[PDB]
């Protein structure tokens, strides 16, 4: 009469390894990391992210005029452009720290445009054109919509001073611009007169910009350039706008009303309604693993990112008959 | 048939167990007390590496213009070669908790093994590939002692001696 | 007769953690970590830090005139600024690359301030009046004590220069400042001229500045700005300042005298007459331990900080009657 | 009483030794040169994670402008993912060096018993219990030669095989 | 003269193996399996160490200005804090594959001694020291069986039960 | 009759560590990490670097006239400067982001350098003096060979614009200068006219320049100053240089032909006909094992750089008679 102690053995076909021995088969083993994903924008936690459409980050902040299916798209989980976007700074130029202010927006999560500065009202001066080839609406001449492109009324430009009394108790994102034509003419018959200068100041703010007339290659038919700079208008800051020329004056605004950890992913993959715990710039993954080799460049609550594609992790025993 | 020979296709509902072959037949039967140890110590390994010392790292990339390539080229070696150290830091703590999660379970058959035999005492031969030939009849009353551990030596001792002595 | 082999078992109630089991007792323990500070500012190896008392970094380097109490402090252990001093650049303006000189400032222990050029030697200029209700003494108008404003004298601001040689052997830390005036007058009533120069030249430094005359918002009454340039002087490097006029003149300028490991710490915490091996941020550390998680911020032999509040280690045994 | 049933609180001077029951009386004794290995590998284990292989990390944190937010949030990440490295490295390396002291002790008490078996050879039944019962009288002079280890099992050869032969 | 007692200047072409001493003489011979085995391991072990777990990281350094003293020190903080991290990885990972290679050879000649008793059986006494006096004559035919794993006891079961019967 | 079971004792000497325990003999173990290097500059695959013999990077960018022995040096694996070259910008001046091209040019590994301006092309203006003592040839006054500085023809300096249109298809890096003089004078006698602009322009780029006029010190011999710019002319892209005055003219650029992994060494050490997987800046290392520790600044196929000067890995066993 007998007893005798023993393990399990198995059907398993599952291997793993350790540091003295490879493809070690075994009773039962886990795969800790995740490597599929489905490859469009979902919402996190209910909350949609936007599409800048055809548009840049930069198109979108200064309102070029083809950018207008963004309008009332003012709060997201984070931000999706395309690598390529058709509708940028239509006038050629550059925005000045475009890329700090496309980290800042990585913290925003929703902003309210508002008017900072009527059109209207900048003094003996023509609102009213200030529209160009460069930058269409439709088939038609058109500008940035944040910003009015000011010129001589009735043959003189005077010195224009306005302020903005931030009221909002919240960070306002303000911008403008400084026109570099491209001859004396081109000046002369805008600002009639020589040279300009534009004066921004608040209680922390302080610049001076000149127009500098030179011909550059034609960009969009235009031998001239815009530079557009931004600021924040910190709660209870004045900021003051003087100019005599060569000034894209501001209008709208962005009130930054809710901060909070977003994204601006560059991909051509589509914004569909789903939901996912884990978003990705390559696709979202649906996971109950805590590791995953998808993409780094993740948002939301995500498992650990890994270059290694498999992690098999041993849970049962060697497994012999 | 013991554990030196090799494991069993038919131990049900458990990672170690006992074979016994008695008058009233043969049987396989999982230990519970063994199994539910070994799976709560594997259990304690899986969440302490998927959550716990799973220390969470989320790659930070901003955008950089054509001469801030220092900043740019610097941001990214600091993404890279921190994922770089994590994904090791993952495959090597698996690498030697695998080497440790097969020394566990050789580890525990062989506690059991050894559990029973200070049981046995001297009613049993230790056959060597890690079963026991009793000295006495052990009915299923008595090897359902040997499994649940109330086996006492006393009640089979003088039978064992005596059937052991005529050896 | 008999004997047997045994282990210790304990009074000990101490637990510590392995991967395969937690709160495991066992018959001794020792804890890695340290947590226990005490919270003011000592000195490292007998060497005090200094407080810059209510005075911003900017006006310690300026000499804003209420931060007298700073002059003889000129060697330290580290530096201590609270998190929002009342006194920094009072004639509202900037210090540019204030940052890259706090940096300096972090390796810099000791400094000796010595006047690089007199007050009175500028030629014909007034360098009497030169004060604002900006930059009040007491009750009565000064300004900061490391420049002075040049003015006309009897209705001429003359084209002024003069050079320092640095004869030190050692870096000099050199200050001055450009005027921007907030109208054209104001620039008249005190350079006698519509529009000046601020000329700045040595064998590696090349600058010429132009006053920026425009309304600003008013900050501590001024409409008016002024930007402060610092530069270091190399041994045997000449510099020549030429203006005439919108000029913070220098005056006073800093040898840096020893460089070491200092820091500078942002907090209200006093500082105490008493030694420690290791201070941070929110108080001194005093332990034998090689881990600690009081604070990241930390100067002296220290040990290294770690996120986790407790790293207990087992020396004894399971532990178990 | 021996170390299968567990330890003793009354081991006085030590972590592993002898509890022994002749004809004189009972004592606990430690194992002088057993428990000081045991410390010096401890003391190595502890001198080795707190120095040495505590290689050092200082926080470099500067100063950035409001338009400097990049370059501030790297010097941040930078800071941040480097010490939760050193954090875990700190946490795992206890976590693992805990589970292998626990092992080390359990290894050394069983290494005493097998010492000491090898020594008694014949002399003695091992109970199985971590326990002696001996063939022979053994005196308080007998006792300190096994706890030293001088015990020369042919001083007690024949005592032994003719009480054991008896049985 | 055993394991117990150390190592044999004289294992040719291996690690583990064999001394006995019988009638026709004496010798000392390898075991080629239980040695290549433990090789193929510590092979293992070294190309795990040296390529696949060593993964790779080269410095960038740039070169700044001096109002790029920021960016200079974070640069260079980023390359010294990274390779001090390496270093560590490298360093704990031989100390702890140190004691685990020291512990897998004394595992291994443990591992043969056993495979030896197991087949041995009831032929041969366990001298304690790692040997085995045999029951039986044991000529350069048995011994070599004993080597290569044929050694069956049945062969030598009788004759063994007799010289030990008699003692 | 009997048989033991036993393991390896031996005549070695060679010691490891592990947690518990130092300065264990074993059977055997291996040396992880190299320490020995030759130091020289060998090839990688057979490709040579080059020496920029007695010039700076800048120096050899920017056509040093004494920097000829480097024409025809097109191609390297990587490229040894000395830390003391004896040629660099001569006549006293910077050039413009030097480290951010100093990165690039750790990625380029063969560039072809042509003329992209003719320096008699540029309308009615001397490009034949245009020389100085602080940028001699032999003994005799020259300029740097790159660009070209243009002056006056019969008394006067017109508004000159020319435009390079690159259809090379790859990235050709311009450079250029501006000219900052002591005095009006040296301005008016080179310029004849007060004030002068350079002005440089693509379809990606965008810059007004202007001299700077202040009395410096000398530095080889010279009072005036000139700032050395570059950037990167895209394929397709046309950029327009317009002046009338300070204008240091591009004349040859560089097609940026192939791009690798390149570096730049600063090195005492010779270039020798040798080949190495390995290369550092104190020397090349020639080793089958997986880690050093003689330099962390290396190119090739190279073994991890650590800290450690040491790791005794053991392979054998304990080691004892
Ligand atoms: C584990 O086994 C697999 C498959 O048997 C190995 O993967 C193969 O590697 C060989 C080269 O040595 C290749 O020829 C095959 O292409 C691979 N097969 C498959 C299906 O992927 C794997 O390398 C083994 N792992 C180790 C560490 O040895
Ligand atoms: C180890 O011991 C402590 C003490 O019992 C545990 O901490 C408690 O955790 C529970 C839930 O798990 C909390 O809600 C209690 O409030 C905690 N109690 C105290 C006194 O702090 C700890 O979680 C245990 N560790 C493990 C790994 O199981
Ligand atoms: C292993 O042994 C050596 C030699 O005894 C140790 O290194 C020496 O340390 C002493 C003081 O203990 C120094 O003053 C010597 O200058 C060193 N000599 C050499 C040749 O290295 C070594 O550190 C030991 N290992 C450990 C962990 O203690």
């Amino acid at each position: 009469d007998e007893i005798c102690i023993g393990y399990l053995s198995n059907n398993s076909t599952e291997k793993v390894d350790t540091i003295i021995e490879s493809n070690v088969t075994v009773t039962s083993s886990v795969e800790l990391v995740e490597n599929e994903y489905t490859g469009s924008f979902c919402s996190i936690d209910g909350k949609a992210p936007i599409s800048l459409g055809d548009c840049s980050f930069a198109g979108w902040i200064l309102g070029n005029p083809m950018c207008d299916d963004l309008i009332g798209k003012t709060s997201w989980s984070y931000i999706v452009e395309k690598p390529n976007p058709i509708n940028g700074i239509c006038y050629p130029g550059t925005l000045e720290n475009e890329e700090e202010l496309r980290l800042k927006f990585s913290g925003v999560l929703e902003f309210n445009k508002f008017e900072a500065f009527t059109s209207n009202g900048w003094g003996s001066v023509n609102s009213g054109a200030g529209v160009t080839a460069a930058c269409k609406f439709g088939s038609s001449n058109s500008f940035f919509r944040n910003m009015v492109w000011l010129i001589h009324q009735s043959g003189t430009y005077p010195v224009i001073r306005r302020t903005f009394n931030n009221t909002k108790g919240r960070d306002v994102l303000m911008v403008w611009g400084v026109h570099h034509p491209a001859t004396l003419k081109e000046h002369q018959d805008l600002y009639k007169k020589d040279n300009s200068y534009v004066a921004v100041g608040s209680e922390s703010y302080n610049r001076r910009f000149t127009p500098e007339i030179s011909t550059r290659p034609k960009v969009n038919g235009q031998a001239g350039r815009m530079t557009f700079y931004w600021t924040i208008v910190k709660p209870e800051e004045a900021i003051t706008f003087e100019s005599n020329g060569a000034f894209l004056a501001p209008r709208y605004a962005f009130e930054l009303v809710s901060l909070g950890n977003g994204k601006l992913f560059r991909s051509d993959l589509n914004i569909e309604s789903c939901s996912t715990k884990c978003q990705s710039e390559i696709g979202w993954i649906n996971t109950n693993r805590s590791f995953h080799s998808v993409h780094r460049n993740t948002i939301g609550d995500c498992p650990k990112y890994v270059n290694v594609k498999s992690l098999k992790l041993a849970t049962g025993l060697r497994n012999v008959p | 048939a013991g554990f030196i020979e090799g494991g069993w296709p038919g131990l049900i509902n458990g990672w170690y167990g006992f074979q016994h072959r008695n008058e009233e037949g043969t049987g396989i039967a999982a230990d519970k007390e063994s199994t539910q140890t070994a799976i709560d110590q594997i259990t304690s390994k899986v969440n302490n590496i998927v959550d716990r010392m799973n220390t969470n790292f989320e790659s930070v990339q901003h955008e950089f213009s054509e001469i801030e390539e220092r900043i740019n080229q610097l941001s990214k070696h600091v993404d890279d070669s921190v994922i770089d150290i994590w994904s090791y830091n993952a495959q090597l703590l698996v690498l030697l908790e695998n080497e440790k999660t097969l020394d566990l379970h050789d580890s525990n058959v062989r506690n059991l093994h050894e559990k029973v035999r200070r049981m046995l005492k001297d009613n049993a031969k230790d056959e060597g590939n890690g079963c026991f030939t009793f000295y006495h009849k052990c009915d299923n009353e008595c090897i359902e002692k040997v499994r649940n551990g109330t086996y006492d030596h006393k009640e089979f001792e003088e039978e064992s001696r005596l059937n052991r002595q005529e050896i």
